[PDB]
RNA sequence: CCGGGCACUCUAACGGGACUGCCCGCGAAAGCGGGAGGAAGGAGGGGACGACGUCUGGUCAGCAUGGCCCUUACGGCCUGGGCGACACACGUGCUACAAUGCCCACUACAAAGCGAUGCCACCCGGCAACGGGGAGCUAAUCGCAAAAAGGUGGGCCCAGUUCGGAUUGGGGUCUGCAACCCGACCCCAUGAAGCCGGAAUCGCUAGUAAUCGCGGAUCAGCCAUGCCGCGGUGAAUACG
């Protein structure tokens, strides 16, 4: 990014819900490319997550991600020779992205001989405090306020 | 998987025509 | 359910089992379930007693499996052997035999990584 | 292009598997197009102007 | 009675033949939602006519053959789009502001020498 | 009804080498099957654009073999001695098979 | 190791072919060796006066040819003296109707090809290396004429460092690709090992 | 895995040269470059002489030594 | 498939279209944020194209030419062997290590290409490679051939496993005079290592990366997973 401050791909909701996320969501659940099977563990990840409970996955997706979008992080500059881990927030849509996909990642950190349920039981423990996603959230998070003994670097 | 031979994925990546290739 | 000296295919589907014995794969594994009639997808930890008969009945008798055969072929190699033959060398020698280079991967049939210098 | 090598000119090898094209202006014994059969070498400067119709600087 | 409005995309072609009516559609043969195994993307190809609602209006029949189901979806997208301009070409008050009418032209790369295809450049060692 | 292969090289020459082609004769029988245009088949290739060694590059050259035909329909035997064998077609190429 | 052919990044525009007719597969391939004869022969000797640019247009065993050439005069001969004595003996090995044809070729000044060989010559008969040159683009110039160039190389002057040197003038839009620019190589044999230049020739416009 | 399909090949040029031999007795030793020639039955105790690539090296084929190609016993490399 | 019919894609031939021309803003100007209309824009996407010169880059082994040097022979014909060794080290790849996966069956959309000693619809023996018999095409209208990813169903249930196919024993077709050294292809058996890779490190800013499959090239066949292309599906992210 020498000139742009880029045009950022800039998506459409759904056919569900009708909310951006899930599209970019699925699109991380995808792979190789396959949006296909992907929506679908996206739709289906919704099968028991209104299957194991009733509430709505709509606010599931959210209330849930909320949990895992961070607020603080890690960069290092080397100043005066060595590298220092400067601590600082974030910006929405990549605090965003990060949240997002924390899960799909620790969503297949996981035991569930299934898909479609690594996905959905997920989301499930994700708007809980006790989240895949929510740990290295929380993890990553959670080195600031502690390194915060450097935040004169502020930035 | 391709190169396994015997298998139609054999017949596919390699593509050939034996037993487990027929023409349907 | 024990069919071939020394073989006892269980609780897995038998058309796959049986590919436990020395001289079967999922190839003979249907012709067996063929001359045999056997129904096909079941469980050997639920033949029947008039059935498991009709395998070891059709594969004892019918082919050459286990040590029978693991010794056969070492006696085959074993015959490349004596002679003069270009195999035997590849064989005496625990390296490539179907017209392979030994300059590099040539590791299954040789072995571990046996390193010098160079 | 070496005569004592293009003498496959006599398309009287001994056993056919044995005719090495060879190119018609280069010679050497490779790469040797059958369509224009000359060389990939020549082909380039050579179509470059005419000596070869049809062609053209395939762009798209 | 009746009307057009062709419209292609990304490589497919579709012919776009609607009139009055209901909901009853149909593609190269089967119907549409038959042709297309309910995937996710189908529904908004149909999406277009859902301009200023109707649907139970008019109707179609669309033989859109040509390279493979996403770009088939998608060709259809437009017919279904610049079909209501031919009847209403006043159906722009959110029609257009919707670009479900502005031709895709995302298409694909030759594969350049030296690289592996178009842009995929291979692996290079110790510099 | 006839038929006329007007295949090439060139791409408006063999169009024209036989656009005089129509209707010349198309005046004491009827009309004709039009001047039909049919895809073109090209011929690529490439190789490496040095004598030695060097990936990347080996230039390309195509070579496209273009279709057209006419055919004058209903040329009821005076109606095709009005283009007979009369014409001026070069390096271009057509034949006639009904 | 950069910069192609001029005629080249050309052909299908502002350029004719050589043989600029038409075959197939069963074809073709010897439709050239036996065109490339129309060279090694119709071209063999005109060199001294034409030499020009012999494109073919034959059509079915019937040929039409064309053998151009700068000195009209060197070609025939007593009224059609050596539009002969070869001019079958072309057919001497590839009969198939093949003949003759020769036009005005206004200004060997406008034709680098020979320009270059004239170098050559001028290169052979030891003529002052760059002046020669200087007067290349001159005489070119001034016929009319637009840009130029002369490529020489290889130890110059017989001399031992082997070098290239430079010289032309107003106008080669080489990178141009829409002007009527011309080109033509000439080799020279060398008592000291070869040369050649590559004199270019810019000419027209659109 | 063997290949020949229908009808087994052996050089007819050094085959007269050996049905002849034990035609009328036997020999001590054959010489011919050849080993593109199958080893057939008669050849017993024949004992022939293949090509290396310089120097020539004895055979007293056998039976067992038969499905295999005269050429199957040339030593070309040289290892350790 | 039979008429009939160009309005539909389509084919290849031409022309048209985009220039910051329109309004707001700041402007000295060029012109940049930003809208209207437009299928598209501010170079809409990608190509062919690579300056004066640089390293004295590369090969006299394609050819060409300025010498050291050959001639009973480092020039010439041929057969076999060699270029394909193997204690090893590196580069680039193919295929994996599986369940968003693998196997079977049913069915279905691509585009650019290629075929007379040549591509091969079909019928028949055949588990099969493949041999025999045989329609048309002189190739938009025959065919290579079908694509594959996908979809509907069902088989598998976390197992070095139906994952994965290296190695190996046997039988057999094909091209070739001829495939032992040294050929691919089918079938049966054997079923190896690998459970996602230390330090370090390569590519890619969109229809791109990732993935699937198709084509030709030289060529008897072929050691091709490599080369040059075609589309199917189709992301991520760029604070700076
Ligand atoms: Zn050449």
């Amino acid at each position: 990014a020498r000139r742009r401050r880029a045009e950022v791909r800039q998506l459409q909701p759904d056919l569900v819900y009708g909310d951006v996320l899930v599209t970019a969501f699925i699109n991380k659940i995808m792979r190789d490319g396959k949006k296909n099977l992907a929506a679908r563990i996206f739709y289906d990840a919704c099968k028991i997550i209104q299957e194991k409970t009733g509430q709505e996955p709509l606010k599931v997706f959210k209330q849930a991600v909320e949990n895992v979008k961070p607020r603080m992080e890690v960069r290092s500059r080397r100043v005066g020779g060595a590298n220092y881990q400067v601590p600082m927030e974030v910006s929405p849509r990549r605090q965003q992205s990060l949240a997002l996909r924390w899960l799909v990642q620790a969503a297949n950190q996981r035991p569930e001989r299934r898909a479609a349920v690594r996905i959905a039981h997920e989301l499930m423990d994700a708007a809980e405090g006790k989240g895949g996603a929510v740990k290295k959230k929380e993890d990553v998070e959670r080195m600031a306020e502690a390194n915060r003994a450097y935040a004169h670097y502020r930035w | 998987g391709k190169g396994d031979r015997r298998t139609r994925r054999g017949k596919i990546w390699r593509g050939t025509y034996g037993k487990y290739r027929p023409r349907k | 359910a024990r069919i071939a000296g020394v073989e006892i295919p269980r609780n897995k589907r038998v058309d796959v089992a049986l590919t436990y014995i020395y001289g079967i794969g999922k190839a003979r594994a249907k012709e067996a379930l063929e001359k045999t009639g056997i129904n096909p997808a079941t469980r050997v930890k639920d033949l029947t007693e008039a059935e498991v008969v009709r395998l070891r009945e059709y594969v004892e008798n019918t082919w050459k499996l286990e040590g029978e055969l693991r010794a056969e072929v070492a006696a085959n190699i074993k015959r490349l052997m004596d002679i003069g033959c270009y195999r035997g060398l590849r064989h005496r020698r625990g390296l490539p035999v179907r017209g392979q280079r030994t300059r590099t991967n040539a590791r299954t049939r040789k072995g571990p990584r046996k390193t010098v210098a160079g | 292009a070496r005569k004592a090598l293009i003498e496959k000119a006599k398309r009287t090898p001994k056993f056919k598997v044995r005719a090495y094209t060879r190119c018609v202006r280069c010679g050497r014994a490779r790469s040797v197009y059958r369509f224009f059969g000359l060389c990939r070498i020549c082909l380039r400067e050579l179509a470059h102007k005419g000596q070869l119709p049809g062609v053209r600087k395939a762009s798209w | 009675e009746q009307y057009y409005g062709t419209g292609r995309r990304k490589e497919a072609v579709a012919r776009v033949f609607l009139r009055p009516g209901n909901g009853k559609v149909t593609v190269n043969g089967q119907d549409f939602n038959e042709y297309f195994q309910g995937l996710v993307r189908a529904v908004a190809a149909l999406e277009p006519l859902r301009a200023v609602d109707a649907l139970g209006r008019f109707d179609a029949y669309i033989t859109v053959r040509g390279g493979g189901k996403s770009g088939q979806i998608d060709a259809i997208k437009l017919g279904i789009a610049r079909a209501l301009v031919q009847y209403n070409p006043d159906y722009r008050a959110k029609l257009k502001p919707l670009g479900f009418l502005t031709r895709d032209a995302r298409v694909v790369e030759r594969k350049k020498y030296g690289k592996h295809k178009a842009r995929r450049a291979p692996q290079y060692s110790k510099r | 009804k006839i038929r006329i292969k007007l295949r090439g090289f060139d791409h408006k020459t063999l169009d024209a080498s036989a656009q005089k082609i129509v209707e010349a004769a198309r005046r004491s029988g009827a009309q004709v099957s039009g001047p039909i245009p049919l895809p073109t088949r090209v011929r690529r290739f490439t190789v490496i654009r040095g004598p030695f060694k060097h990936k990347d590059s080996r230039e390309h050259f195509e070579l496209r073999t273009h279709n057209r035909l006419v055919d004058i329909i209903n040329p009821n035997r005076k109606t095709i001695e009005q283009l007979m064998t009369l014409d001026l077609p070069t390096g271009v190429e057509i034949e006639i098979k009904t | 190791g950069n910069k192609i052919h001029p005629i080249g990044f050309r052909l299908g525009i502002t350029r004719d072919w050589e043989s600029r007719w038409y075959a197939g597969k069963k074809q073709y391939r010897h439709l050239l060796l036996e065109d490339q004869r129309i060279r090694g022969l119709l071209e063999k000797e005109l060199y001294s006066a034409g030499l020009a640019r012999v494109d073919i247009e034959r059509a079915a065993d019937n040929v039409a040819v064309t053998v151009h050439v700068a000195k009209p005069g060197v070609v025939i001969g007593r009224g059609g003296e050596r539009i002969r004595v070869l001019r079958e003996e072309l057919a001497k090995l590839t009969g198939k109707n093949v003949a003759l044809n020769v036009q005005e070729v206004q200004n060997p000044n406008l034709s680098a090809p020979l320009v270059a060989q004239r170098v050559a010559e001028q290169i052979e008969r030891r003529f002052a290396v760059r002046r020669a040159i200087k007067q290349a683009v001159q005489r070119v110039m001034e016929s009319g004429a637009k840009g130029a160039k002369v490529i020489v190389s290889g130890r110059i002057g017989g001399a031992e460092q082997a070098r290239t040197e430079w010289a032309a003038q107003g106008r080669v839009p080489l990178h141009t690709l829409r002007a009527n620019i011309d080109y033509g190589f000439a080799l020279a044999r060398t008592t000291y090992g070869v040369l050649g230049v590559k004199a270019y020739i810019f000419l027209g416009e659109v | 895995p063997r290949s020949l399909k229908k009808g087994v090949f052996v050089d007819d040029h050094l085959l007269e040269k050996v049905l002849e031999l034990n035609a009328k007795g036997e020999k001590r030793l054959i010489k011919t470059w050849s080993r593109r020639s199958t080893i057939v039955p008669e050849m017993v105790g024949h004992t022939i002489a293949v090509y290396n690539g310089k120097q020539h090296v004895p055979v007293y084929i056998t039976e067992n030594m038969v499905g295999h190609k005269l050429g199957e016993f040339a030593p070309t490399r040289t290892y350790r």
